[PDB]
RNA sequence: UUGACAUUGUGAAGUACUUAUUCAAUGAAGCGGAGCUGGAAUUCAUUUUCCACGUUCUAGCAUUCAAGGUCCCAUUCGGGGCUGAUCCGGGUU
RNA sequence: GCUUGUGACGGCCCGUGAAAAUCCACAGGAAGGAAUAGUUUUCAUGCCAGGUCGUACUGAUAACCGCAGCAGGUCUCCAAG
RNA sequence: GAUGGGGAAGCUCCGUUUCAAAGGCCUGAUUUUAUGCAGGCCACCAUCGAAAGGGAAUCCGGUUAAGAUUCCGGAACCUGG
């Protein structure tokens, strides 16, 4: 892996040559709906 | 008050290091050069075998120091006879010595070096 | 005679532990500000076999509070933990499984696993599969409390020691028969060198205590006093009573 | 003012990492620094026999800096003033054909553990200064009732070190005054009775009394609440 | 294995303490006391006391002496105090 | 079809079947950078160097061990009709 | 299997991160000279142990009485700079 290109090795997404897209899906909606949830917990 | 200690650990302290200065030397007479040119190259080799080679395969056959690596053949190579090595191949002999196998570049040839030297 | 095959257990030449395949020594986490004040959360990432251990293992990861990284601890899992549960440790933590709690913040009659002895040797009691420690009474002065151990004896704990609500996973293992010596064989291949076992009376008397003799007999009472000394502890050691 | 906004931090059990506080209570000190503070403690949680505990009991700032300004006035001659005093004096008898008493009779400090024990058993001493720092306690633990006996005030001054710099050495230990030049008799008649009234006048009571027994901090609070 | 003496001290009465010794853990992190805040609570003059004092639907995220507030430098690209984050004792528990 | 490599699966365990060096990616945003000019040696091309020791042959009814040129013993790969 | 320590009259024994003040690469600071001096980072704490385990990178043709994936011819690749 320290010969070729850099574009061999990831993708142009965030997390990209680390985890999938559908597990940085679930990422980003579990980050958005619990920061929301916890808006409404402080009030 | 006290220093504030944000760690726990207690660590040895850095201290000043001085350099040594000796009231006396340690021998007093540097030695000289341990492995020069004619300590590297010992004797050419005439074998019938190590001859066809001079000839055909523009390489010089030699016997050298069992100290000396690659760098130091060919450096005193280059020295004492005023020629460009190419490459050298080496490997040490059944009794005990070593043999070097020193190409030279196109721009010389192997065989006019070799009667120069005496050997044939 | 020549030493016995129970004296050369000591030495730990051939005797060992076979401890390649291990997934490492399961211990609470270390009882530290937050488990005595309030309470940390940890998550299950995996749920593993462990060589040698009838029980699995849970893996969990808890948060550094001093430093930003992340801490694995190896826990005995108990039933009905999963992967991807929250788990709570401290002093603050409610009642439920796979939760780690002092014995002074449970009522009488909790069920409890992988208990410690003493505040802070991250666990000792209840660890076989299928065991449990049961709460039987607290002592709110000199801070004690008193526990039902696995074998009907009953101790008497501070309640600072921490315990995990639940019973060990794995139970009913030890119904199914081995029914081949085979199975005896892959069993004690990943813990130690103590089987197949030879029978004393089998043996030459240089051999065993039990060795010798025209006819395969003990020829003594096989009962051996607390007092003996090595070499004649052959047999019942300190036998109150024999027989069926 | 619209750029920067405020984002407090929760330092609870649970929440984001601690920051950095001073945990200088919590250091792993080395096993010297260890061994240095326990020693300490030890002798004061054990019981203090009269006679080593009568050396907690020091002169007092004032008093003590009147005894220094007196004995500063009574340095001894040092290595290079002594280089003059030679010279001046082998050219002084050597060819004048003097007695060898060509120069004034000193006035200094005498200093010197064997020293000053003789001067006090010979009565010569006018007061004595007693270090309450040298760790090899013995030498220097019979001094006040020897003091006490042969009638020669006494006093246990702070500082070993300080008595040293008077001395033109490092550490003294005692300290003593013989002869004082008439000009400061009166200046020594003072601090005498001052001194007699803290050491001599309570030697007698304070040989019956026994020090040590202090208990620690969480002990103390612990036999208060009980 | 059992007894005696030594290690071996301190307080009381007809068991208590700590300091020696012993066990265990932490790359010795939050111990002890007090002061804040509220809760329960009944006051027989005021608090005679106790509890609590940032985190629990979710396999996300948590790091740059911390942003903010305030006070200085001699203004430049920045820097240094206090508070944020209560005091006191240096007995790591 | 044979030998072998590999893929997706299935059976089995109170047996669930190494470790480390080494390499890469991501999260993070400390710094560093443009207008008459700079950064990219994870894109292409071009330049230099890469030491030391082993390397022949037998591997067995004659090159090893059994007193030996001993019907004994001694690990493994390739495999035609 | 050393060290720090603790045993043993002693040859030596235990122990391997242990009741230890156990160490060095990213630079900034300096154009007296070479690295003293400022933040922060990291505490992992010797070493030995596989020619069948792990592991950066080469192939074909030709050549000798006896060597070759090593020599010759041609064609590639990796590491460091
Ligand atoms: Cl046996
Ligand atoms: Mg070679
Ligand atoms: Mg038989
Ligand atoms: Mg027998
Ligand atoms: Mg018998
Ligand atoms: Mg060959
Ligand atoms: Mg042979
Ligand atoms: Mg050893
Ligand atoms: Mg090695
Ligand atoms: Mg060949």
């Amino acid at each position: 892996y320290a010969t070729v290109s850099k574009t061999h090795k990831t993708v142009s997404r965030a997390y990209g040559g680390s985890r999938c897209a559908n597990c940085v899906k679930e990422r980003i909606i579990r980050a958005f709906l619990i920061e929301e949830q916890k808006i409404v917990k402080k009030v | 008050a006290l220093k504030v200690r944000t760690s726990a650990t207690f660590r040895l302290p850095k201290t000043l290091k001085l350099a040594r200065a000796p009231k006396y030397a340690s021998k007093a007479v540097p030695h000289y050069n341990r492995l020069d040119s004619y300590k590297v190259i010992e004797q050419p080799i005439t074998s019938e075998t190590a001859m066809k080679k001079v000839e055909d395969g523009n390489i010089l056959v030699f016997q050298v120091s069992m100290k000396a690596n690659k760098y130091q053949i060919k450096k005193a190579v280059k020295e004492l006879y005023e020629v460009d090595v190419l490459k050298v191949n080496t490997l040490v002999r059944p009794n005990g010595t070593k043999k070097a196998y020193v190409r030279l570049t196109a721009d010389y040839d192997a065989l006019d070096i070799a009667n120069r030297i005496g050997y044939i | 005679g020549r030493v016995i095959r129970n004296q050369r257990k000591g030495a730990g030449s051939i005797f060992t532990s076979h401890t390649r395949l291990r997934q490492g020594a399961a211990k609470l986490r270390t009882l530290d500000y937050a488990e005595r004040h309030g309470y940390i959360r940890g998550i299950v990432k995996q749920i593993v076999h462990d060589s040698g251990r009838g029980a699995p293992l849970a893996k969990v990861v808890f948060r550094d509070p001093y430093k930003y990284r992340l801490r694995e601890e190896i826990f005995i899992a108990n039933e009905g933990v999963h992967t991807g549960q929250f788990i709570y440790a401290g002093k603050k933590a409610s009642l439920n499984v796979g939760n780690v709690l002092p014995l002074g913040s449970v009522p009488e009659g909790t069920i409890v696993s992988n208990v410690e002895e003493k505040p802070g040797d991250r666990g000792a009691l209840a660890r076989a599969s299928g065991n449990y420690v049961i709460i039987i009474g607290h002592n709110p002065d000199e801070n004690k409390t008193r526990v039902r151990l696995p074998s009907g004896a009953k101790k008497v704990i501070s309640s600072d020691a921490r315990g995990v609500i639940g019973v060990i996973a794995g139970g009913g293992r030890v119904d199914k028969p081995l029914l081949k010596a085979g199975r005896a064989f892959h069993k004690y291949r990943l813990k130690r060198n103590s089987w197949p076992k030879t029978r004393g009376v089998a043996m030459n008397p240089v051999d065993h205590p039990h060795g010798g003799g025209n006819h395969q007999h003990i020829g003594k009472a096989s009962t051996i006093s607390r007092g003996a000394v090595s070499g004649q502890k052959a047999g019942l050691i300190a036998a109150r009573r024999t027989g069926l | 003012n619209p750029l920067t906004h405020s984002t407090p931090k929760n330092f609870g059990i649970g929440q984001a990492v601690q920051p950095k506080r001073n945990l200088s209570r919590y250091v792993k000190w080395p096993e010297y620094v260890r061994v240095q503070r326990q020693k300490k403690i030890l002798s004061i949680r054990l019981k203090v026999p009269p006679t080593i505990a009568q050396f907690q009991y020091t002169l007092d700032r004032n008093t003590a800096a009147e005894t220094f300004k007196l004995f500063n006035k009574y340095r001894p001659e040092t290595a290079a003033e002594k280089k003059e005093r030679l010279t001046k004096e082998a050219a002084a008898v050597a060819e004048g054909k003097s007695k060898q008493d060509a120069s004034p009779k000193p006035y200094a400090v005498k200093y010197g553990l064997n020293h000053v024990v003789a001067l006090i058993e010979n009565k010569k001493a006018k007061l004595v200064l007693i270090a309450n720092d040298v760790d090899p306690i013995e030498l220097v633990v019979f001094l006040p009732a020897l003091c006490k006996k042969m009638g020669v005030p006494y006093a246990i001054v702070k500082g070993k070190a300080r008595l040293g710099t008077l001395v033109n050495q490092k550490t003294s230990a005692v300290a003593a005054l013989t002869e004082v030049r008439a000009e400061d008799e009166a200046a020594l008649a003072k601090l005498v009775s001052t001194i007699d009234a803290n050491f001599a006048d309570k030697y007698d009571e304070v040989k019956k009394h026994w020090g040590g027994g202090i208990l620690g901090n969480k002990a103390q609070a612990k036999m208060d609440k009980r």
